[PDB]
């Protein structure tokens, strides 16, 4: 009964959140090389930046 | 071993049955005596009946749930989620690639975090120096600026 | 063998436990992540710059 | 019928993905609680240097 | 009529359906259940330490 | 004219489900739920209070993001569009420095 109550009021705000976090994930998904490579890239001059 | 007693099929003899066949090691003696803990007994046909009863209404429809919980949770995950499929979906293929591609960079990224933490822990204090730092450059800078050549 | 009572009677509870009056809560979040990551999205050319 | 044709349209296929989600969930999660205390810092002493 | 019943809910359960839905949730948990856990409870004290 | 279904074609059917379902997965993907939520409901159930709050306090902050966003946009189409002159000052400031 609780995930009957829990599906019932949550739907009509699902498909909405569903969108924007697929949108959103994908924004990042498409860019996981760049991405990588940036966080590498950021982890040296953040590694001499700390350091000094 | 253990002594069960078993009803082979729908009318039989039932039969005790010794379960775990002898491998080596020492061997159940002569005179021994099997407590219940190492006894097991058939289901029973009306143990059967009464599970069946017993889950048949504790589960079942009722005057004020006339579809009965699972009939309700049915209706509402196929109410719920119609059209919705494909959303899902594409969600999911999103958010696997996203925190896919973060967490190969996790290490690189927390690296950052902890160098960004020993920077911001050895700056933040010398906020006010900071900016008296820059007003004293633009100061020191427009005093060699004071006309054009 | 999958309706062993204990799992059962745990996951059962958990589950009430867990999703109790919580109707509002996941709707606020929803609503919510669901702004926010629109509001993300709408700068996609600007993050990938 | 209609409940299972939307699972088998939302989990067609996605069973390496949806455990890669997983683990990269757990894994990420695992490791900010460990480093719980640099991001605080971060958070803290951002702040003023940036206002600065 | 029981068995007009059940014959009229098995129609409706694909096996080809449930099959790929069934395995696409075993290998999304399979071995991770505790591991999700335990990122619940990290990112509950996460959110308790950032909020 | 019809036909009730017979009890062999009603245990038919029982038993094509039961074996192309692909039932064996049921007792794993329970077991691994059982992992899940095994002494941790009241903390899945604050985590998500604390999700609320988090995701309502972030989505607050929607506009001052995209303004940063932008901001830091800008800023790095400039340096980008001016990395020659930041290669040149990294070759030839710190051995004057």
């Amino acid at each position: 009964n609780v995930l009957s109550e829990t599906v019932d009021q949550t739907s009509p705000h699902l498909s909405a959140a569903l969108d924007g976090v697929a949108r959103f994930s994908e924004t990042i998904g498409k860019r996981d090389e760049d991405v990588k490579k940036l966080l590498a890239s950021a982890n040296k001059v953040a590694t001499v930046l700390g350091d000094r | 071993a253990t002594a069960s007693i078993l009803n082979p099929s729908l009318v039989a003899s039932r039969v005790i049955q010794l379960s775990p066949p002898y491998t080596g090691g020492p061997t159940l003696r002569d005179g021994a005596v099997l407590d219940v803990d190492r006894t097991q007994v058939p289901i029973e046909y009306d143990e059967v009946r009464n599970q069946v009863t017993r889950l048949l209404a504790d589960l079942g429809p009722t005057p004020e749930q006339p579809k009965g919980p699972f009939g309700d949770i049915i209706e509402s995950f196929a109410d719920g989620f119609a059209g919705k499929g494909e959303q899902l979906n594409r969600t999911l293929r999103g958010l696997s690639d996203a925190l896919t591609a973060l967490n190969e960079g996790r290490g690189d990224f927390f690296a950052v975090v902890k160098s960004l933490a020993l920077f911001v822990n050895a700056l933040h204090r010398s906020d006010q120096q900071f900016v008296a730092l820059n007003n004293d450059l633009a100061q020191f800078t427009n005093s060699f600026t004071n006309t054009d050549q | 063998r999958s309706l062993e009572p204990e799992k059962v009677n745990t996951i059962a509870t958990s589950l009430i436990t867990i999703f109790q009056g919580q109707g509002g809560t996941i709707n606020d979040i929803l609503d919510q992540t669901a702004q926010l990551t629109a509001s993300l999205a709408d700068r996609d050319q600007a993050i990938g710059e | 019928g209609t409940l299972l044709d939307e699972a088998a349209t939302a989990f067609g296929g996605l069973g390496p993905s949806l455990q890669r989600l997983v683990d990269s969930t757990q894994a990420i999660a695992g490791d900010f609680r460990a480093n719980i205390d640099p991001v605080n810092d971060i958070i803290e002493n951002s702040g003023p240097i940036i206002d600065s | 009529t029981l068995f007009e019943t059940i014959t009229a809910i098995s129609e409706q359960v694909d096996p080809i359906k449930l099959n790929e839905t069934l395995t696409a949730a075993a290998q999304a948990l399979d071995g991770l259940g505790d591991k999700f856990g335990r990122s619940i409870v990290d990112g509950n004290a996460i959110l308790a330490d950032v909020n | 004219s019809s036909a009730y279904p017979t009890i062999e074609r009603t245990l038919a059917g029982i038993s094509g489900i039961l074996t192309g379902g692909g039932i064996p997965n049921i007792e794993v993907i329970q077991t691994e739920v059982f992992n899940i939520l095994n002494g941790r409901a009241d903390q899945i159930r604050e985590f998500l209070n604390q999700l609320d709050t988090f995701t309502d306090e972030l989505n607050q902050q929607r506009e001052e993001i995209t303004r940063a966003i932008d901001s830091t946009n800008r800023l790095l189409n400039i340096v980008s569009q001016r990395n020659d002159t930041l290669d040149r000052v990294l070759t030839e400031f710190p051995p004057l420095i």
